[PDB]
RNA sequence: UAUCUGGUUGAUCCUGCCAGUAGUCAUAUGCUUGUCUCAAAGAUUAAGCCAUGCAUGUCUAAGUAUAAGCAAUUUAUACAGUGAAACUGCGAAUGGCUCAUUAAAUCAGUUAUCGUUUAUUUGAUAGUUCCUCUACAUGGUAUAACUGUGGUAAUUCUAGAGCUAAUACAUGCUUAAAAUCUCGACCCUUUGGAAGAGAUGUAUUUAUUAGAUAAAAAAUCAAUGUCUUCGGACUCUUUGAUGAUUCAUAAUAACUUUUCGAAUCGCAUGGCCUUGUGCUGGCGAUGGUUCAUUCAAAUUUCUGCCCUAUCAACUUUCGAUGGUAGGAUAGUGGCCUACCAUGGUUUCAACGGGUAACGGGGAAUAAGGGUUCGAUUCCGGAGAGGGAGCCUGAGAAACGGCUACCA
RNA sequence: GGACUUUUACUUUGAAAAAAUUAGAGUGUUCAAAGCAGGCGUAUUGCUCGAAUAUAUUAGCAUGGAAUAAUAGAAUAGGACG
RNA sequence: GCCCGUCGCUAGUACCGAUUGAAUGGCUUAGUGAGGCCUCAGGAUCUGCUUAGAGAAGGGGGCAACUCCAUCUCAGAGCGGA
RNA sequence: CUCUUAAGGUAGCCAAAUGCCUCGUCAUCUAAUUAGUGACGCGCAUGAAUGGAUUAACGAGAUUCCCACUGUCCCUAUCUA
């Protein structure tokens, strides 16, 4: 159609943003970045819709030109920044570190963390290759391009990064009895350990998945992300563990706690 | 109304399509050709007006031309072009040479000059300096970096 | 202009198309360059998202490769000789890929006979020194060889000129060289 | 329908950049560069000791096989160097619950390394646009009936 | 090129237009409850048969099948917050046979009529749309 | 939310249609019309024609200010606040509108790119540039605005004369150590050996080579590589990804109207001792080549479209199906050309016709199964009076862009 | 221990999947159509549940099953296993 | 009693029909052929490089002799660019 | 139903090479058509081997029109024997 798309006609954006559907034509679209536009959170729909600190769009802004606002431990200024998966936020001016990481919905969650932590970040190598020069270079799946990696880090295993120097420090394989993430899908929330990666050669390997509960469920290889050794998670977890609950399960939970 | 056009010959109007950086015309937009209209070079009778320009002067004045002589309104800005216009050397400090010029406001009178530009100045020379380091370090650093993993290569094998 | 839309061609039942969309600059193409042999003379094009072709119009000097030397060296090009496609690049001698051209000698004799010492088919220690060891491989096929004494050499062109601006290409070798000789007795 | 004396067109017939050197005398007349085609399709004898060329041979060519992996019954040989599959199946008209016999035929180029008739099952892998209407490969052979 | 603003409408007419029997019985419903026009009652009429349908749906469903249970216990609870259906009817099978007074009978107006406040409907009525 | 009733007879029972009845995001119209909320709307006929106004412009602390602007006061004698105008940069390829064309097209789910382009955002990435006495304390011309002499009824028309800028235009310096390779002055004849001369960034183009692997032991010809116990000996020997590659990446010989490798800007004003306006030095901006990313794009596999035989054979006109080679392309491909074959589709409906046909999400109708609708709030496609052509740019075959024909 | 249907149809269970609409849970918009809000309290600097779920019957992919229905194979043995 | 057809009146409908009937749209034979674009040319106007002579410089380092780099100005002889 | 004179023009066809009136009426072709064609028909005085109607092919036959072509004309000029 004559070239890129600039709007985002409010409807059409990613229900998992959670707007409304009156209040204007368009959501916010997400400018380039290091994250796909559709599994990404804005900085807007973080400090107003989640966060609630803005009202307005112009609040928005208002505060990102205060530079209030480090993404990785860089102030980031563009009101539709793309922030993602194992993404840091850092609130200064209110002592406030949080990471952009799943519900058991699907949602992009409030998970506070420690004023450490907000030091690294967990990432999943996508393809991992020779540079020009022989240099050889990692890239994790948020667009980050790490040179002279460690030789055993294959695809698909997780890394920890630093963050205030890039630099990776340790890293998890990919085999069986990892800790691992469900990024997306029907399972997009879910934690647990593999059991079993389904290879199929041409197109997309099945990964039979395990919790600390013992429901299974599968998905694609494209949608795992390993974060740990069993029972132990390189990164704190938000409330609920991402176990997911039936909505029998769910409903009992609710009206108990509530009342006292 | 039309103006002739440098070396089309003929003596009538002609309409061509015209382009940027050509004569008698300035397109609005980049890449915007404009098929207009033009007179021809070849001097007719046809002419409201003849641009001539005096290359050889004759025996007379001619009172309201020759006569009088009206003044370039600025001068140089760059630096080298107040260097080559007051036949100075490389070493001669512009700054204290720039053509000044008087402004009267009414009762207090202040005065103005250029900004002369690739001017040599404390703060360039303090970026070349900054690049240039900038430069080496990382080669060093880099240079580091590769013997470290060509070390961390070779220990996966030893080992 | 010309389009490469796949559109305007009847289906394969043989139904005609009726017309869809306009045209696009995203599917067109360009009038082809006839490289000729001249004076250096090429005109770039401006191709999709910056980027540069290089219709080369006229061509002398390019380079060339002897591939069982292990060189390469920058004759003149001839003329065409011969071309699988059309006959008609031959007669009006232009320049393609898979081209089949003769081109200079006295590049690759000079070259021979520095490396070797030895003429073609007719001091200093250190200058001899080498000459000896790389004797005992110095003969080369007679094909190749009597070549020479035309100071012409059959070649091929393997770079694509309006497109790269460069009429480059190697020396017929071998069996190959073979084949492209059995097709000029009967004709040329 | 048959195959050539190799060098039987216009222009010299190899595979690119297999060079022989002649100033080296060999066993082998000429240098001769295949490969797996994947996905546990065993390249056959006649794709490596043969002396065919093909450019758009999955074995000994410059094509790769990706996505679909496809299997119909061979419906036509008289194209040179590509051939005619057929493909039955059955529709599914939801209304009156019922099926219809439909066809499909699919264009695919046939390799010299498979002698292949009329009446051939054949198993064919996508591979980008080979020529106008072909997207396929023939990349195995199950028999006749004799 | 906003967001549709969704609607439905919340009632059906009869079919056969002219049953005197019904004609009869609605005008009873009417002034045993000081209703306006028909539409009042058409309206319960209509929301009766959807609850009616659900629940026959999900009776046709085994029983402990999580849908069943989740939807049927949460039709019968909705049912039992509002007066329609009764502490121990509460049941999918009584949810059936729930008639239709069961609804009209816990407006405000009836309401407002069944605890001193008006001795009329009617007047219970024109007590209510006047704060 | 599984219902029928009235009309053929003198009466009867059937067939069967007509008629009633109910709904319609279903339009019109007639009469009537008080309050709250919600708020569609020149689609249908004419993608018919359009007065007039508006609908696309854009400035940070950080590219260019000698406004004969404004405020001023600056410590300001280069500049220094604010700032019209103009150059530079970016955007105008988004949106918005409409449904005309379109029936294997579009579109839908589902694939492919080992078949390509990709401004931008994000992350990576540059010691090599001259030369057997070179500006790098920084090279060179030109132009706008502006001044002034002008033309024409007329327009976002512009001429000739005079000025002056840059992150505009055009040039062009620079930086460690080593290593490896060719040319080889010469010495001394053997195991023979060499001084110093050049070349070696990246990108381009062609050729060649490596990119190993399922498990072992010998013999040779060719050119030479370590050593030792000078007889002859060599071991612990080096290499990634994919289901799959002539892959990533590297090496050799060269090629080139030679791509790029900072002559840019804002804030900071510190620190060394020989004290020279010396040497060094911080936080950012704007650029820059390659790669990855991102927002995309272009093709693409599989299956799926309404009425029609009073359309049965169609396709190769002047490419129809395929092979080879080239040309063209961002790139595959009969996309185009040359040559060569005679192939390709069809009663499992090809081909042709119709459509008051944009595809889909979806809408109406509620026992079910179905019937009918979908110009129109979201996705996709297309078009801007009809056609064709092209410029600019990363992106357009663009129409609030241009060029031509037609109206 | 992985891979495993001669070659299919069928059927199960999943995966990758859009929102709005539909069905449907929560929630007193004063009711309702809606909306996706909201709720508790010291209301002088607070706390706090949500924003589910179902549905797609084509085709493709993954998978459990092998009844039904097709399909291949030893007859001049040019058969099978090692 | 029912009832068939010609024939006669009125109105409406479609059919046939001289007009080598007419109109609109799609696709097209042959002939003609704008335009921008690519190419062989053209060269109003501008211009980079080399080179002998002349005037005015400053030393690559000398008791007289010797010799670079940069700039700018008027006859020319060249080979190139826009 | 009748009269002359035996019958009383059927199938067809037409202002036809058969129609006075007549340059018939209507349609069509054209700027205009005593022409041509298609129709109409109480047809002075059409009509069935005194053959009627139809008709492909054929024609130095009579007739109308269209394209082409042209000194037939506007409007004449020049050349050869
Ligand atoms: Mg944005
Ligand atoms: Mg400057
Ligand atoms: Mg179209
Ligand atoms: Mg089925
Ligand atoms: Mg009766
Ligand atoms: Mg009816
Ligand atoms: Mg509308
Ligand atoms: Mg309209
Ligand atoms: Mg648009
Ligand atoms: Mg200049
Ligand atoms: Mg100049
Ligand atoms: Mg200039
Ligand atoms: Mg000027
Ligand atoms: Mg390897
Ligand atoms: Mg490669
Ligand atoms: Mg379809
Ligand atoms: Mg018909
Ligand atoms: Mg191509
Ligand atoms: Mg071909
Ligand atoms: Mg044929
Ligand atoms: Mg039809
Ligand atoms: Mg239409
Ligand atoms: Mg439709
Ligand atoms: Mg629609
Ligand atoms: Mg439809
Ligand atoms: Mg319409
Ligand atoms: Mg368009
Ligand atoms: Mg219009
Ligand atoms: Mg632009
Ligand atoms: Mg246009
Ligand atoms: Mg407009
Ligand atoms: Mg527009
Ligand atoms: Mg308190
Ligand atoms: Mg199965
Ligand atoms: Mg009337
Ligand atoms: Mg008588
Ligand atoms: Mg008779
Ligand atoms: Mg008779
Ligand atoms: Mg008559
Ligand atoms: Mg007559
Ligand atoms: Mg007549
Ligand atoms: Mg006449
Ligand atoms: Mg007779
Ligand atoms: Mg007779
Ligand atoms: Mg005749
Ligand atoms: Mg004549
Ligand atoms: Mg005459």
């Amino acid at each position: 159609a004559r070239g890129p798309k600039k709007h985002l006609k409010r409807l059409a954006a990613p229900h998992h943003w959670l707007l409304d559907k009156l209040s204007g034509c368009y959501a916010p679209r997400p400018s380039a970045g290091p994250h796909k536009l559709r599994e990404s959170l804005p900085l807007i729909v973080f400090l107003r819709n989640r966060l609630k600190y803005a009202l307005n769009g112009r609040e928005v802004k208002a505060i990102l030109m205060q530079r209030h606002v480090k993404v990785d431990g860089k102030v980031r200024t563009d009101t539709t920044y793309p922030a993602g998966f194992m993404d840091v936020i850092t609130l200064d001016a209110t002592n406030e570190n949080f990471r952009l990481v799943y519900d058991v919905k699907g949602r992009f969650a409030v998970h506070r963390i420690t004023d450490e932590e907000a030091s690294y970040k967990l990432g999943k190598v996508k393809k991992v290759q020779l540079g020009k020069k022989g240099v050889p270079y990692v890239v994790t799946h948020d667009g980050r391009t790490i040179r002279y990696p460690d030789p055993n880090i294959k695809v698909n295993d997780t890394v920890k990064i630093d963050l205030a120097s890039g630099k990776i420090t340790d890293f998890i394989k990919f085999d069986a009895g990892k800790l691992v993430y469900v990024t997306g899908g029907r399972n997009l929330g879910r934690i647990g350990t593999i059991v079993h990666k389904e290879r199929h050669d041409g197109g997309f390997d099945l990964v039979h998945i395990k919790d600390s509960l013992d429901n299974t469920f599968v998905t694609r290889l494209n949608n795992v992300f390993v974060i740990g050794e069993q029972g132990k998670p390189y990164i704190s977890l938000p409330k609920g563990k991402g176990i997911k609950l039936s909505i029998a399960e769910e409903r009992d939970r609710r009206r108990a706690q509530q009342g006292l | 109304g039309f103006p002739m056009k440098q070396g089309v010959l003929l003596p009538t109007r002609i309409k061509l399509l015209l382009t940027k950086n050509v004569s008698c015309y300035r397109p609005r937009r980049d890449g915007e050709r404009k098929r207009k209209s033009v007179r021809g070079a070849i001097v007719g009778p046809d002419l409201a007006v003849l641009a001539l320009v005096i290359v050889k002067k004759g025996e007379q004045e001619l009172e309201g031309l020759t006569d009088t002589t009206v003044p370039k309104r600025l001068g140089p800005k760059r630096a080298n072009n107040i260097r080559k216009f007051f036949g100075l050397s490389k070493e001669d400090d512009v700054r204290d040479f720039v053509i000044r010029r008087e402004v009267t406001k009414g009762e207090k009178t202040y005065t103005k000059a250029p900004k002369i530009q690739r001017l040599v100045t404390p703060q360039r020379l303090q970026r070349k300096r900054h690049q240039r380091a900038l430069k080496v370090r990382n080669a060093q650093a880099q240079r580091e970096a590769a013997a470290e993993y060509a070390q961390l290569l070779a220990k996966r094998l030893s080992e | 202009g010309i389009s490469r839309d796949s559109r305007h061609k009847r289906s394969a039942t043989g139904a005609k198309r009726a017309q869809f969309r306009k045209k696009r600059k995203f599917e067109l193409g360009r009038q082809p360059a006839n490289t000729k042999i001249g004076a250096k003379r090429i005109h770039s094009v401006r191709t999709r998202g910056g980027n540069k072709k290089y219709r080369a119009l006229r061509i002398e000097t390019g380079n060339f490769s002897w591939a069982s030397e292990g060189i390469s060296k920058k004759t003149r090009i001839a003329g065409v000789v011969y071309h699988p496609s059309n006959n008609e690049l031959v007669r009006t001698n232009t320049l393609t890929k898979a081209a089949i051209v003769q081109i200079d000698a006295t590049p690759f004799r000079q070259w021979f006979e520095a490396h070797y010492g030895q003429t073609l088919g007719k001091k200093s220690k250190n200058a001899e020194r080498k000459w000896a060891a790389r004797a005992a491989s110095a003969k080369i096929e007679s094909s190749v060889e009597s070549q020479f004494s035309a100071g012409r050499l059959y070649a091929c062109i393997s770079s694509r000129p309006g497109q790269s601006g460069r009429c480059d290409g190697y020396i017929l070798e071998g069996e190959e060289l073979a084949f492209y000789l059995r097709r000029l007795t009967a004709k040329k | 329908s048959t195959e050539l004396t190799v060098q039987s067109e216009r222009a010299f017939q190899k595979q690119p950049h297999i060079f022989n050197n002649p100033k080296v005398k060999t066993s082998k007349r000429t240098k001769r560069w295949y490969k797996n085609a994947g996905l546990g399709f065993k390249t056959p004898k006649t794709a490596i000791e043969g002396s065919y060329i093909d450019k758009k041979c999955p074995f000994t060519g410059l094509v790769s096989i990706r996505g679909k992996i496809l299997t119909g019954t061979v419906v036509s040989t008289k194209m040179h160097r590509t051939i005619v599959i057929r493909r039955a199946y059955l529709h599914y008209i939801p209304k009156y619950n019922r099926y219809e016999k439909r066809h499909k035929n699919v264009p695919v180029h046939v390799s010299p390394a498979f002698r292949v008739q009329v009446g051939d099952i054949v198993t064919v892998g996508q591979c980008r646009p080979i020529s106008k209407t072909v997207r396929f490969n023939v990349v195995k052979v199950s028999a006749a009936a004799a | 090129p906003r967001a549709p603003r969704t609607y439905s409408k919340t009632y059906s007419t009869p079919k056969r237009p002219y049953e005197s029997s019904r004609l009869d019985a609605e005008l009873k419903l009417a002034g045993e409850f000081g209703l306006k026009n028909k539409k009042e009652i058409y309206r319960i009429s209509f929301q009766l048969s959807k609850i009616r349908r659900a629940a026959r749906d999900l009776l046709t469903r085994d029983e402990k099948d999580p849908k069943r249970l989740f939807e049927g216990n949460a039709l019968i609870r909705r049912l039992v917050r509002v007066g329609v259906l009764s502490e121990d009817k509460k049941k999918l099978d009584y949810v059936l046979a729930l008639k239709v007074e069961d609804f009209l009978e816990r407006r405000l107006q009836t309401q407002v009529y069944k605890l001193g406040l008006a001795k009329s409907v009617h007047h219970a009525r024109v007590l209510i749309t006047q704060r």
